[PDB]
RNA sequence: AUUCCGGUUGAUCCUGCCGGAGGCCACUGCUAUGGGGGUCCGACUAAGCCAUGCGAGUCAAGGGGGCGUCCCUUCUGGGACGCCACCGGCGGACGGCUCAGUAACACGUCGGUAACCUACCCUCGGGAGGGGGAUAACCCCGGGAAACUGGGGCUAAUCCCCCAUAGGCCUGGGGUACUGGAAGGUCCCCAGGCCGAAAGGGAGCCGUAAGGCUCCGCCCGAGGAUGGGCCGGCGGCCGAUUAGGUAGUUGGUGGGGUAACGGCCCACCAAGCCGAAGAUCGGUACGGGCCGUGAGAGCGGGAGCCCGGAGAUGGACACUGAGACACGGGUCCAGGCCCUACGGGGCGCAGCAGGCGCGAAACCUCCGCAAUGCGGGAAACCGCGACGGGGGGACCCCCAGUGCCGUGCCUCUGGCACGGCUUUUCCGGAGUGUAAAAAGCUCCGGGAAUAAGGGCUGGGCAAGGCCGGUGGCAGCCGCCGCGGUAAUACCGGCGGCCCGAGUGGUGGCCACUAUUAUUGGGCCUAAAGCGGCCGUAGCCGGGCCCGUAAGUCCCUGGCGAAAUCCCACGGCUCAACCGUGGG
């Protein structure tokens, strides 16, 4: 007889000091310019939750099972981690890099709005990036496929000016 | 520790048939005793404020109710704790609006708009029949209302029948018997808001309730309780029941 | 500062009209209650003495602010229905 | 008070410890040993829920009914026999099962004088 | 992640335990820039004791008065709206707090009350006829240190009492009209009796009057509804170094009492009732929804939120009321205090703050009834330490910062120099926000300006075979182990490795552990087969044929509250959080 206690959304590795896991995680953090290990662990937990849902629904029969399978496929396709013609089997092929590529930081860097990943993080935090008509200052936000093409500089941000020195420096990185 | 009747009601303990946000606040209106039960009724304050949006705060909702701008059946109700139940007619003459209170497919109470010609009719299921002083027959309906008839008409009324009463004059228009082929509307259980025609009635030993089989418009046969079957017509529903 | 009226509802039990609107104003501070009321009155020909702004709310990282207003048929009805604090906030009462 | 709550012993024979104080709703009242006298004496008791009870402590008259439905009001002389208790007959205490002697003969009580306030009996043939 | 690693030998393979490695909760060392959301913060020891302030009031449209203003007739006396107290009505039995006691029909679930009560509320059918009587307030006189309180006079009511009629309850004799699965029930006709109603009050609009309309009202009957009372089947804890227990006990016949059935109690008649399938007794403990952990089976907890149960310093009693034997009403006893003029009189924060004590252990003597609700009122409205808002706190989750870019140097996982760029944060202002503030949100001015610590460095386990000091001392060490003058293991400096606004230490639970083994452990030599047989309950039992559906399986009705759990969508920037649907 206890009330609800809010729990962590991420998981800690079973052993804190394993060489292979440490090197792999260090490579990931260096590549994606994450701030702390629990961010990567949160993304890994999201991937593991998707995989667990797929595994549970694969061996389930019923109308509710069918509804849940279709809903999971639709949610994954909307998030953009699977092609529009994917099936339930394709869920188990997802990797941590696939989820990491959907971060607002990664997409902002990829689109050329920032010269580097750290610059993308600073721009997002300071509020120079807008999604749809809304400004989001969370570098870990996952961008939906439908709203992926609406990402640009905020109309109020100085970077909206093409003649800004920093914008010109960023643009020169493209060539 | 308990020494008498309760006077409060927490939102988390509110009946499941209400369209109420159970975590927005802590307290909910405790329904005053009235026509229907707790599980088949909702206080008039919620209908005035949340369901229709005519008021934002309980203060102005109470002001509207005290100004006599809301009518249940044919009588003006000024009590914000007055229960409004199944087959009730809520009338707002200032806006010319008439609603019938009915359960939906998941057992929640909703308001279904109706016409002025239908706003004067309220079906009443005969819950019980007894005798009073002077050899007169008293009929007790599903909403606790009572009617008195002479002993001559004792064979024209029976339990589970339906009486179409004109409100607020309280005049009997006609009687719909409970028999095979009679249109019914399920008001409680797992098959709420389902409608069809009677097929068979099964009775059981001891105090176990009778069961009735109903064929819907699609030809499917489903069982429910006889007390849950509400007659609303002979071959077609005499009231709008969508 | 551009005002777009998203919804107008006619309440007859309480003799008023409820107006839900939005204010688009990138690169500008949140508009004052006096200015919002003046523009709304000028646009909807409402009576300045019987109109009250319930709230003007700004959101995180947004150039649009939501606004709610009520225009009553009579000043006496507005005094009877509306709370004293909202009238003081809108300046309809010297208190 | 005269507590009329649960027993203190289990049917097996074990002891029961009360987990709560005595409640007002579980209390009884003293017996009304309705005695034969010269004048009727009755009192009114306010009971649970604001109800009323008529308690007859002294009885001088009785309504004796025959087999044809005819009833007569007569006087009680003595209690011949009371099967409820071995001392009631000698103490002239009228209960539901008592047998009394009246001007018309032997009658068997059928009412509860402690709860009714009147004494009704049937003639013995 | 359905996992392993270190330790018994000169070396090996086993059994076996101990320790590492993960998660959650409570204290605690060092350290700390923010913002949101939530059901967090004197539960563990003391259900120990409390200064102070507050935590139940409302009705003037039930009644008579006192003070004020106005309109005046004008000595007369009339009419008003403001305030005040009193009588009178309702509420104060709900909410708030705590887990002491309780192993029990206390709780969960499914069924009964055809054996029962119910003020406020809803519907139908009826009634409101005639009389009497005090007293509060106010005036005179006081008593007493107070707490409290006496006498006389004069008054009204929706105050109290009486009569009548309706009506209730019992019993006897008849008819079967009704609901029910079934009538000790309801209905109708006689008879004997007991009990036994009301406020035609109040307000407003008319009407010359009479009288009429509307609202709020009063009493009885039949039903509901609301909150309960009682009863039954089933389920949920350890101890046999506790084996017999019970004597109103088990049942009955007749009664009493209760609102109700009942050994609840009484009189009489019998010996029954419980128990090795764990009685009785003792220990511990509020029960459940749920929470922690684990791949699951399972194991452990059940303070915070919801429902149900108990308690108000320890007990026992009663009055009033529909509801109490009543936390902020009453009486007595036992313990602990307070005022006193010594005669006497009062109190108990397991309510919100606050204090003492206890301990390792837990906050402001704050603002408002604006939102949700409850009581009162015809309504406006008033009150509410319930609730809402803020204050302190490394309570739990979610989102961020402590800069970014270009060029060039270096002892290149990073620092330095130069030239630029924004402002999450910080600082100062304007709106919006809020009951009023605050925070938050939008915008302007200045400026990288204000922001990193904790453990570890022999293996297990990622990280140095460098330097200086001590030298079987000082010390370190969860375990193995190090230290004896060449210490990668102690202290310190310089390097490095892990996490990061957190990181260590201790206690507790789960996994680890197939070391509790139904899934799924062992017993020749390592822990363990009774020294051996017969046999009672229990458990397990040969083949075929027919019958029943108890177990079993499939389908279909009534259930197992909500919150909590999973999924999809939608709303606070996304999220935490909340809403709508499915499970």
């Amino acid at each position: 007889g206890d009330p609800k206690r809010q729990r962590k959304k991420y998981e800690t590795p079973p052993h804190p000091w394993i060489k292979e896991r440490l090197d792999r995680e260090r490579v990931l953090m260096d590549k994606y310019e994450l701030k702390n290990k629990k961010e990567l662990w949160k993304h890994e937990t999201q991937l593991k939750n998707f995989r667990r849902r797929a595994r549970r629904l694969l061996a389930a029969r019923g109308k509710q099972a069918e509804i849940e399978r279709e809903q999971l496929l639709a949610r994954l396709k909307r998030l953009g981690l699977l092609p529009e013609d994917a099936v339930l089997d394709d869920v188990l092929s997802l990797t941590i890099e696939d989820i990491l590529e959907r971060r607002l930081q990664t997409i902002v860097y990829k689109k050329g709005l920032a010269r580097t990943m750290r610059q993308a993080r600073q721009l997002i935090v300071h509020g120079h990036i807008e999604v749809n008509g809304q400004i989001i200052r969370s570098p870990s936000y996952l961008v939906l496929k439908e709203e992926e093409d609406t990402i640009t500089y905020a109309r109020t941000s100085p970077f909206a000016n093409p003649q800004h020195p920093e914008r010109m420096m960023i643009e020169k990185a493209k060539q | 520790a308990r020494k008498g009747p309760k006077r409060h009601l927490k939102r988390l303990a509110a009946p499941t048939s209400w369209y109420i946000e159970r975590k927005a606040y802590k307290w909910a209106v405790r329904p005053r005793p009235g026509p229907h039960n707790m599980r088949t009724s909702i206080p008039l304050l919620y209908i005035v404020r949340d369901y229709l949006g005519y008021a934002k705060t309980a203060r102005e909702a109470r002001k509207i109710l005290n100004e006599g701008k809301f009518l249940v059946d044919g009588r003006v109700r000024k009590d914000y704790k007055f229960p409004v139940g199944i087959m009730d007619v809520v009338s707002i003459p200032e806006t010319g609006e008439h609603y019938r209170v009915l359960p939906n497919r998941i057992g929640k109470l909703i308001l279904h708009p109706i016409s002025e010609d239908e706003a004067f009719i309220k079906p009443l299921r005969i819950r019980n029949k007894r005798m009073i002083k002077g050899a007169r027959v008293q009929l007790n309906f599903h909403d606790g209302t009572n009617h008195i008839v002479s002993i001559a008409e004792k064979d024209n009324y029976f339990t589970s029948y339906t009486v179409l009463m004109k409100v607020p004059e309280r005049e009997i228009l006609e009687v719909l018997p409970f028999e095979k082929g009679a249109y019914v509307f399920v008001t409680q259980g797992k098959n709420v808001a389902r409608k069809g025609r009677i097929v068979e009635i099964k009775r059981f030993p001891m105090g176990w309730p009778d069961v009735v089989t109903i064929e819907d418009e699609e030809g499917e046969l489903f069982d429910t309780l006889k007390e849950y079957a509400f007659v609303v017509g002979t071959d077609k529903p005499k009231i709008s029941l969508p | 500062m551009e005002i777009r009226i998203k919804e107008i509802k006619e309440n007859k039990l309480i003799g008023r009209k409820e107006i839900y609107f939005e204010i688009y104003h990138p690169g500008e501070p949140t508009p004052s209650r006096k200015d919002v009321k003046g523009k709304l009155v000028a646009m909807l020909d409402l009576n300045p003495e019987t109109t009250v702004i319930q709230y003007i709310r700004s959101y995180f990282g947004s150039y649009i602010s939501k606004g709610y207003a009520k225009a009553y048929d009579s000043k006496e009805r507005m005094l009877y229905i509306e709370p004293e604090y909202i009238l003081i906030r809108d300046g309809l009462i010297e208190k | 008070a005269i507590w009329q709550g649960r027993s203190l012993k289990k049917p097996s024979g074990g002891r029961i410890v009360l987990a709560r104080k005595k409640r007002k709703r579980e209390l009884g009242r003293e017996p009304s040993n309705t005695r034969v006298a010269e004048q009727d004496k009755r009192k009114i008791i306010r009971t649970y829920g604001g109800n009323r009870k008529v308690r007859l402590t002294a009885a001088a008259y009785a309504n004796v009914f025959d087999k044809s439905g005819k009833g007569r009001k007569v006087r009680i002389i003595r209690v011949i026999e009371n099967p409820a208790n071995r001392q009631f007959a000698r103490r002239n205490i009228i209960t539901k099962g008592a047998i009394i002697e009246t001007e018309i003969g032997k009658a068997k009580v059928t009412s509860r004088p402690g709860q009714d306030g009147v004494v009704n009996a049937i003639l013995l043939e």
